[PDB]
């Protein structure tokens, strides 16, 4: 009964509670907000190819 | 954009539908208070393991909740017969394991409890989400949202970091050109190739932009190098262990690893006849 | 001992190859351990693929992933591995920023390979968290000297 002097939980178990959940990486942020800012930039700015401005405010002429 | 042409008429003169307010402003609200209750809550969580001067991996580690002066059940005792004693090996294992991860819950319960005590009484101040400055009407200007990607890209630079030195181009090609100077020029090579590494080797560690001195880290390397080392020198006791085992008597190698916790019982008549004349016949010698 | 002649980690199969050899000769698949050790080796096995998908940027397809899981690499070698790369990087960023549709786009493709391209930036954890990385180490450590706690009881 040598084993079970031994600890009992496993290498396995302290790997699965010490690194529990997968880490946020910091560049997914600046991935997620870039891409979402980008169509903001192409909503929204007045040199983009495809603004808004033009549907959402009809030019007098 | 594209719409169905209805072309039917109205013949009721009735006041319109007014939909009523459909809650996403008090939903996004919630979403935004929750957010912020869980920032409050993780920084108590690390102003309480900050206070407690506490190991970071060993709350979060079943081995530490193990209790390890528990008293074993003695499987002689526990009248087990041949093929039985694995089993009751992994049972005693099963039962110790989870009343440490049991343990573990219960500790990670009381010190939710604490700190969600803790996390109620903090007025927050959390800076807000980088977001590009859009006004009800107005556009919006390139070099906003640059500053925006410039602050996202500054929360890319990690809080402490080795200032690692890259070799300028210029500083090399002097040292490049004063080797040529010398006329050696086919180690020039090598010789800016040892002064990146020379300043590379002793690379120094950064507060923010300043410099925190008398600071020791132990490498990734180093680490895997100490563990190496361990695991070589333990390996190395276990197989002057075996060595001495099979010196006396070598017949132990008739009976495989695994199936050895096969073999035994509570009591030793009960011990399984597979492997007993067998090794008690190799026992005697070669003739 | 079979397997078990040869150190965990000092072979010529990967450590999570290793492990389910080892695992294999040591527990029958009716044990529990037999089950923790199978399950240890596909955690270890996922370490290493993340290892080669870190490590296929920047010595290739065929890269070997025991070599740099036996020895992970200095912040030295990770110096000279970023600096190996760097022109094409630079020159992957400056067509990547003339591919981009918007400006934005390529203003954020320009700023993010700035901040790429300084090995200064690397994310270090032992830098970062000293400590951690030391309880890293002395959990696997751990591990090694309750085995050496075995052979010293028998």
């Amino acid at each position: 009964d040598r084993v079970l002097s031994l600890p009992a939980v496993s290498k396995n178990q302290v790997l699965e509670n010490v690194f529990h959940t997968a880490p946020k990486a910091p560049v997914e942020h600046l991935e997620k907000m870039v891409s979402a800012n980008s169509k903001v930039y192409d909503a929204l700015n007045l040199q983009s190819k495809r603004v808004l401005i033009w549907q959402v405010k009809p030019a007098l002429f | 954009y594209l719409a169905p042409l209805r072309s039917d008429f109205t013949e009721e003169i009735t006041a319109p539908k007014v939909a009523s307010a459909s809650n996403l402003v008090n939903e996004w609200n919630n979403k935004k208070q929750a957010t912020e209750n869980l920032m409050k809550l993780l920084q108590a969580y690390k102003d309480i393991g900050d206070a407690k001067s506490e190991p970071l991996l060993k709350n979060h580690n079943p081995r530490t909740f193990e209790d390890r002066d528990y008293p074993v059940p003695d499987f002689r005792t526990q009248n087990l017969k041949a093929g039985d004693v694995p089993k009751f090996f992994d049972t005693v294992i099963s039962t110790r394991a989870s009343a440490a991860i049991a343990s573990k819950d219960k500790f990670w319960a009381g010190r939710k409890t604490e700190a969600e005590a803790a996390s109620a009484k903090a007025s927050a101040a959390f800076p807000r989400v980088a977001v590009p400055e859009w006004k009800k009407g107005k556009t919006v200007s390139i070099e906003n949202l640059n500053t925006v990607t410039d602050k996202y890209a500054a929360a890319l630079v990690p809080k402490r970091k080795l200032a690692l030195p890259v070799l300028p181009e210029g500083v090399k090609k002097a040292v490049e050109d004063f080797a040529a100077s010398v006329g050696q020029a086919k180690n020039a090579s090598e010789v800016s190739e040892l002064l990146a590494k020379s300043l590379a080797e002793k690379a120094v560690v950064t507060e923010g932009g300043k410099v925190v001195e008398g600071f020791s880290y132990v490498s990734k390397a180093v680490a895997a190098k100490v563990i190496a080392t361990r695991r070589a020198e333990v390996h190395e006791r276990l197989l002057k262990l075996w060595a001495k085992r099979l010196l006396v008597s070598p017949e132990l190698a008739i009976v495989p690893l695994n199936e050895f916790d096969a073999q035994l019982a509570s009591k030793f008549e009960g011990i399984s006849p597979k492997y007993q004349e067998l090794l008690s016949a190799v026992a005697q010698g070669n003739k | 001992l079979g397997p078990q002649m040869e150190a965990l980690g000092a072979s010529d199969l990967l450590l999570s190859e290793q492990i389910r050899v080892i695992t294999e000769h040591r527990y029958t698949p009716d044990r529990l351990q037999y089950k923790e050790g199978m399950k240890l080796a596909d955690k270890i096995a996922a370490q290493e693929a993340a290892l080669k998908e870190e490590l296929k940027v920047i010595y290739g397809d065929n890269v070997d992933v025991k070599h740099f899981q036996a020895s992970p690499r200095t912040p030295v070698q990770q110096l000279f591995d970023s600096l190996k790369n760097a022109a094409a990087n630079k020159e992957r960023a400056a067509k990547e920023a003339a591919a981009a549709a918007s400006p934005y786009l390529a203003y954020a493709v320009t700023k993010k390979q700035e901040v790429q391209a300084d090995p200064s930036n690397i994310p270090f954890d032992e830098v970062l968290y000293p400590q951690l990385s030391e309880e890293l180490l002395e959990l696997e450590l751990s591990d090694i000297r309750e085995d050496e706690i075995a052979l010293e009881k028998a």
